[PDB]
DNA sequence: CTGTTGGCAAGCCAGGATCTGAACAATACCGTCATCGAGC
DNA sequence: GCTCGATGTTTTATTTATT
C-alpha cells in the first residue's frame, strides 16, 4: 500500500503544459483540492484513500515548485544532502522549515526547492513527505548539517 | 569396496550412557555402541526378550560415529552439557508388590546442540542386509529416539547410502566434514583408541563388556 | 503411516512451571542460546494425572482386560513352554475367543506359571501359595483393569510387573518443552510480613519466573498402541490419539500455578502422519526474535520451516493445522482447521 | 462448572503500587516487552487486610513466626475459655516447638494461624489428656477426621483460598491446605517505560538549597488481573461447605479483585482507580486471557479501549476455537453486559 | 574502527561556549539528534556509521554532564568508573544499585546525575569502552568495582 | 486550441553562578541412607 | 505388617578483578 513515486514523477514531467501551469499557481497545498487538473493527475495513484491523499497533497505541492526544479537522480541522495549540496541554503532556513507549523512548512519547503533546485533521489523524499513528522525533520537536519560540515 | 548405510542423529537433546548403578544417569560425548544397537533394534521390531535377533543384530552390524559441530549463521556452536533434576513420585520401593516411596531423586545428563552422522556396514558373517536396515530406518516399528524417549529427532534418521573403502571416506561423502570419527574398524594413518564399556552383554540382560573405538581425528 | 506427530505452540504468562533442586527455572541451551524448559516428565505427568485423561483414557472401554477371553491364545503362546494344566490353573487362580494378546500380559502370566509350576514341583499349594503371591496377584489384577493407561502412558512407577516383557514403554513419546526464543528470566523479590513484628518483615526471598512461547512435541506409535491394546483397531488408536492431541493442547503443569496462574491454551496445534517421527524444533534453532510479541514470529517461523524442509524430510502425508492466529499459513499441503474439534475429527477419520 | 474465572482490566493513574529490593517498580517481560507488575502476594494481602473483607468474609488469619508473642496473644484471647497450660501445650503440639516462658521462641517459618482453629485444637488436647490419651494416639485420632479442622478454617477463609504449609509440628499432618482460588500477577497490557520523579526535601533551617535530593520510579498503567477460584476445593477447605457459600465468597473475591488496590505510595500518588472492566466466566478447567496482551497493546485514544477490545477479540477467538460455552457474564462500563457490578455479582451468586 | 575517545574528550574540551551550552541542556541522549553542534562534534569520530552512533550518543551524553565533571587521568588498567564513583565518596551504594538495575535511556540519565554528583577522576577511554558495550556484564562490573573499592 | 523567461538568497557577537543527594528491620522449614528386633 | 528408636560413619579447601 505505497504510492508509486517514480510513476508520479513521470506523470508530472509528461503532463501537458497547461495543467501543470494550473497546478503551480496554487499558493498552499489545501488549495490544490480546488483544482481539477490536480485530481486528473493524482487519480491513478489512489487519491480515494485518505492517508494517500494527504501524502499526495504534499508530494504534488513539492512537485509544483517548478517542473525542472527537482532533478530526480538515482543511486540515494536525501533532501538534506541535496539542499546542502546546493550551497545556497543557510542552516537557519532549514531550521525555519523544521520548526514551521502546519501548511507553512510546505510553503517554506517549496521556496527552499525553488531556491536550491536540488539534485536528489525523489522516491526517498516522497517517503519523507509521507511520514512528515519529527523523525524526518530530524534526519533532514542531520543530513544537512553533516553534508555542510564536510565541505 | 563395501556398502555403507549413513545415518543422522540430530535433536535438541541427546543421552549416550556411561557405566552407572545410581540415580545419576551420565552421558558421553558421542553415541554408544549399545545405544546405536538399541536405536537400530527399535527401528526393527525387536522386543527386549528376543535375545536371538538381538544377538543377530549385534553380530551383523558395526558402526562409525562422526561428531558434527553445529554452525549457525557462520558462527560455530559448541556442544554443551545439561543436568536434569528428575524426581519420581510413588516410585517402586521393591521389585515386587505395590509399596512405594513418596519421592525419589535422579540426576540425568544430556547433550545440547549435538548432532552426529553414523556410518554403518556389515560384518563378514552378518545375517541381515543393509537393504532391510535401510527399510527399517525409513519405516521404524518402535519409536526411535536419541538415547532417551524424551529426545526426538529433528532430522530423518536416513541420510544416505554409498560404497567405499573405509568408513572415513564414506563419511567424507556427507557434510559437515571435519568431525572426529570414532570407528569399530581401524584406518591406516590413525592409531588412537578410545576405551569404553558399552558392548552390551546380552546373554546377561542389561550388562556391559569392554571394547574400544578407533580414534581418527578430523582436519 | 504408523506415527502421529503432534506439534504445539503455546504461550505462557509470567510463571514458573518447572524448577530444579535450587528452585530455579529449568532451562536448556538450544542454538547456543538459553531457552526456558518444561521437562518431559512434568508435561507427561500433567497429562496422565489430569481429569480429562482419567475420564477419557482411565475410564475407557478397552480399559478392562478379561483373562477369560484370553484363554486360547495364552494356551498356545505359553503352551510351548508350559502345559495346559499349569496354564489353566494359573489363569483360574488369577481370575478367581480373543485373536491376539498384549505382550506384557503374556509375560507376567508366564512368570506366574513359572511360580505355580515350581509350586507343584516342591509339593505345595493352598493359602501358602496364595500368601506368597498375594501382593503380586493384587498388582497384576489392578494392572489388568488399566489396559489403556498402560498402553498409552506405559506401566506406572510402582506397577508390580515382573518380566522383561513387563517393561511397558508408553505408546506416546513426549519431548521436553523449550521456548522458541532466548530467555533471561525475571526475579521476584518478595517479603513475608509478620503480624507480630513491628519493624520489617519476617522473611525475605527471591523467585525466578518468566514468560515464554513454548514448543511442545509428542508422537504416537499407532502399531504399538494397537498391539498393547490386545490387537485393537487403527480407529480406536486414532481415538486415543485424538485425546492425546487435546491434552497436549490444553494441559499445563500445576507447579507454582496457585500464585502465578499461567492457565493458557495453545495458540496453534498441528498434526501430521509419517513413517518417521520428527520434531520441528529446528524451526527455532536460530532463536526467534520478537516482532510484536514472540507468538506470531514463532508460528511464522514454524510455517516457514515446514515449507522449507517438509518435502525433503519425507514428511509428505496427511497434515492438518488448527490455529487461533491469522499469520500467513503453511503450504497448501496442510489442511487448515478453524476449531480444535474439527482437527480431532480429522484425526479420527485417519486424516 | 467447577471453576470460577475472574478477569479484570483496571487502569491506574500515575503511581507505584509494587516495588522491589531497590524501591523500583516491579516488572515482568511479556511478549518481549517490559510490563509493570503487581505481585500476586501484594494483591492477596491487600484484599485480606481490606475493610470489605473484614465486613463481608471475616477475620484474616494471623501470620507469624514469633511463637512467644503468639503464646501471649492466645493467652490473652483464649484465657477465659482454657487454662494457660493447655494453651501452651497446644501451641507446642501444633508448632513442634517447646513453649515455655522464653523472651524469644521462633517457629520453623512464617505460618498462618487461626485463633478459632487453635481453640478447637486445645479443646481436643484437654479432652485428650483428661482421657489419659497421649500425644501420638491423639495425632492418629485427629488424623482420622480433617473436615472439622477445616470448618475451623471457615474461621480463617484466606487460608482456605490461598493455602498453608508447615514443616514442623502436628500442622505438618493436619494443617496442609491447598489453596482454593488461584491468582496471577497483575501485568500491564502494554509496554511501559517507567518515569522517574526527581524530588527534593527542603530544610527549614537551611537557606541554601535543599536537604535531600532523590529519585523515585513511578508509572501509569492498564493492568490485567486474573484469578480463578477453585470451588470444590473451597468447599473441602471449609469443612464441607455448600456451593452457595463458596459462590458468595467467590462473589466477594470478584468485588475485591475489581476494587482493591495495594496502598503502596498511595498517600503520595493516590491511584485510587476502580476497574473499568470486569468479566466473570464459569468453566470446566481454568482459562487465562493474558495472551490477549502477548502482543503489547499499542495506544489508540488511550491504552484502555484497545486493551478491552483486544481482550474481547482474543476471548472470541478462544471461545470459537476451543468451543467453550460455559456461562459467562461480562460487566462492562467502557456474555454479558452488566450495567452495574452488582448485577454481575448477583449473577455469580446464582451459579450463573 | 574504534572511536578515538581521547580525541573526542579534547574535542569536547576545547569546544566553544555556545555549542557546548547547546549540547549541555539536553535532557536525554536521543535529544542530541536535534542539536547540529552534536553532529559537528561527532562527525569526525564515525557518526555516519550506526554502531558508532549509539556508542557516541552515550559518550557525548556523559560528557554533556559538563566540561569539568569527568577528569581524565592517565594509567599508571586505569581507574574504572565504578572505582571513580566510589573514590569520590559522595555516592550512596543504593544509587549505584538503582543505576545498574535501570533500563534504556533512564540508565543514562541516572548515570549523568551520578557523574554530576561525584565529579569522578577516571581513565576516560576505559569508560568509553564500557559505554560502547554497556551490556549486563558491564553494569554488574560497575556495581562490583564500586563495592570492592569501599 | 493555446500557460514564459533571467537574476538574486547577508554579516557581527553573546550561553552563568550558589548548594544540597537519608535512615531502619527482616532472607525459613521438610524429605528423597541403612540395620535389627522389639512392641503393637 | 508395621512403626519405634538407637545406630554403622565422619568436612576442609578463601579472602580484591576488569570481557
Amino acid at each position: 500500500d505505497e504510492i508509486d513515486a517514480m510513476a508520479l514523477y513521470r506523470a508530472w514531467q509528461q503532463l501537458d503544459n497547461g495543467s501543470c501551469a494550473q497546478i503551480r499557481r496554487v499558493s498552499e497545498p489545501d488549495e490544490l483540492r480546488d483544482i481539477p487538473a490536480f485530481y486528473r493527475l493524482v487519480q491513478p495513484f489512489g487519491w480515494e484513500n485518505p492517508r494517500h491523499q494527504q501524502a499526495l497533497l504534499r508530494m504534488v505541492f513539492c512537485l509544483s515548485a517548478g517542473k525542472n526544479v527537482i532533478r530526480h537522480q538515482d543511486k540515494g541522495i536525501s533532501l538534506g544532502r541535496a539542499l546542502a549540496n546546493s550551497g545556497r541554503i543557510n542552516e537557519r532556513r532549514i531550521f525555519q522549515l523544521i520548526r514551521a507549523d502546519r501548511t507553512a512548512d510546505m510553503v517554506q519547503l517549496r521556496r527552499l526547492l525553488t531556491h536550491a533546485e536540488p539534485v536528489l533521489d525523489w522516491p526517498l523524499m516522497a517517503r519523507m513527505l509521507t511520514w512528515w513528522g519529527k523523525r524526518e525533520r530530524q534526519q533532514l537536519l542531520e543530513d544537512f548539517v553533516l553534508t555542510t560540515n564536510k565541505n | 569396496m563395501r556398502s555403507y548405510l549413513i545415518l543422522r542423529l540430530a535433536g535438541p537433546m541427546q543421552a549416550w550412557g556411561q557405566p552407572t548403578f545410581e540415580g545419576t544417569r551420565p552421558t558421553g560425548r558421542f553415541p554408544t555402541r549399545s545405544g546405536l544397537l538399541g536405536l537400530l533394534g527399535a527401528c526393527l521390531g525387536i522386543q527386549r526378550d528376543d535375545t536371538s535377533s538381538l544377538q543377530a543384530l549385534s553380530e551383523s552390524v558395526q558402526f562409525a560415529v562422526r561428531c558434527d559441530e553445529l554452525i549457525l549463521d557462520d558462527r560455530r556452536v559448541s556442544v554443551t552439557g545439561l543436568r536434569d533434576y528428575h524426581t519420581v513420585l510413588g516410585a517402586r520401593e521393591d521389585y515386587r508388590g505395590l509399596k512405594s516411596h513418596e519421592t525419589i531423586q535422579t540426576w540425568r545428563e544430556y547433550l545440547c546442540d549435538a548432532s552426529f552422522t553414523v556410518a554403518l556396514w556389515l560384518t563378514p558373517h552378518a545375517t541381515m542386509v543393509i537393504s532391510e536396515l535401510e527399510k527399517a530406518v525409513l519405516k521404524p516399528r518402535y519409536t526411535p529416539y536419541l538415547g532417551r524417549r524424551s529426545c526426538p529427532l529433528t532430522h530423518p534418521l536416513f541420510l544416505g547410502t554409498c560404497q567405499a573403502s573405509d568408513p572415513q571416506k564414506a563419511l567424507l561423502n556427507y557434510e559437515p566434514v571435519g568431525g572426529d570419527i570414532y570407528s569399530e574398524e581401524s584406518v591406516t594413518g590413525h592409531h588412537l583408541k578410545f576405551t569404553a564399556r558399552d558392548e552390551p552383554m546380552i546373554t546377561l540382560p542389561r550388562q556391559f563388556a569392554s571394547r574400544e573405538w578407533y580414534v581418527i581425528k578430523g582436519g | 503411516s504408523n506415527f502421529i506427530n503432534i506439534h504445539v505452540l503455546i504461550s505462557h504468562s509470567p510463571s514458573c512451571l518447572n524448577r530444579d533442586d535450587m528452585n530455579m527455572q529449568k532451562d536448556a541451551i538450544f542454538g547456543g542460546k538459553r531457552r526456558v524448559r518444561i521437562s518431559s516428565q512434568s508435561l507427561k505427568r500433567a497429562m496422565r494425572k489430569s481429569g480429562y485423561y482419567a475420564q477419557n483414557i482411565g475410564e475407557s472401554s478397552l480399559r478392562t482386560i478379561h483373562l477369560a477371553q484370553l484363554r486360547d491364545v495364552l494356551r498356545q503362546k505359553l503352551g510351548e513352554r508350559f502345559d495346559q494344566k499349569i496354564i489353566d490353573k494359573t489363569l483360574a487362580l488369577l481370575s478367581g475367543s480373543a485373536d491376539a494378546v498384549t505382550p506384557w500380559v503374556v509375560g507376567e502370566i508366564a512368570w506366574f506359571c513359572e511360580q505355580v509350576a515350581k509350586a507343584e514341583a516342591d509339593n505345595l499349594d493352598d493359602k501358602k501359595l496364595l500368601k506368597v503371591l498375594k501382593e503380586d496377584i493384587a498388582a497384576i489384577r489392578v494392572n489388568l483393569q488399566q489396559g489403556v493407561d498402560i498402553a498409552l502412558s506405559g506401566r506406572m512407577a510402582t506397577s508390580g510387573m515382573m518380566t522383561e516383557l513387563g517393561k511397558v514403554d508408553g505408546a506416546m513419546s513426549i519431548a521436553h518443552a523449550i521456548t522458541t526464543h532466548q530467555v533471561d528470566s525475571d526475579i521476584d523479590w518478595f517479603t513475608a510480613v509478620d503480624d507480630l513484628q513491628e519493624q520489617g518483615s519476617a522473611h525475605l526471598g527471591t523467585q525466578e519466573f518468566s514468560s515464554g512461547v513454548f514448543y511442545r512435541y509428542a508422537n504416537i506409535n499407532l502399531a504399538q498402541l494397537q498391539e498393547n491394546l490386545g490387537g485393537a483397531s487403527r480407529e480406536q488408536a486414532l481415538e486415543i490419539a485424538t485425546h492425546v492431541v487435546h491434552m497436549l493442547a490444553t494441559e499445563v503443569p500445576g507447579a507454582k500455578q496457585r500464585t502465578y496462574a499461567a492457565f493458557n491454551p495453545a495458540d496453534m496445534v498441528m498434526v501430521n502422519f509419517s513413517d518417521m517421527p520428527l520434531s520441528m524444533a529446528n524451526a527455532f534453532e536460530k532463536a526467534v526474535k520478537a516482532k510484536d510479541g514472540f507468538l506470531q514470529p514463532s508460528i511464522q517461523a514454524f510455517n516457514q520451516y515446514w515449507d522449507r524442509v517438509a518435502n525433503g524430510y519425507g514428511l509428505n502425508g496427511a497434515a492438518a493445522q488448527f490455529s487461533l492466529s491469522d499469520v500467513d499459513p503453511i503450504t497448501a499441503q496442510v489442511k487448515q482447521m478453524p476449531t480444535l474439534e474439527q482437527l480431532k475429527s480429522w484425526v479420527r477419520n485417519n486424516g
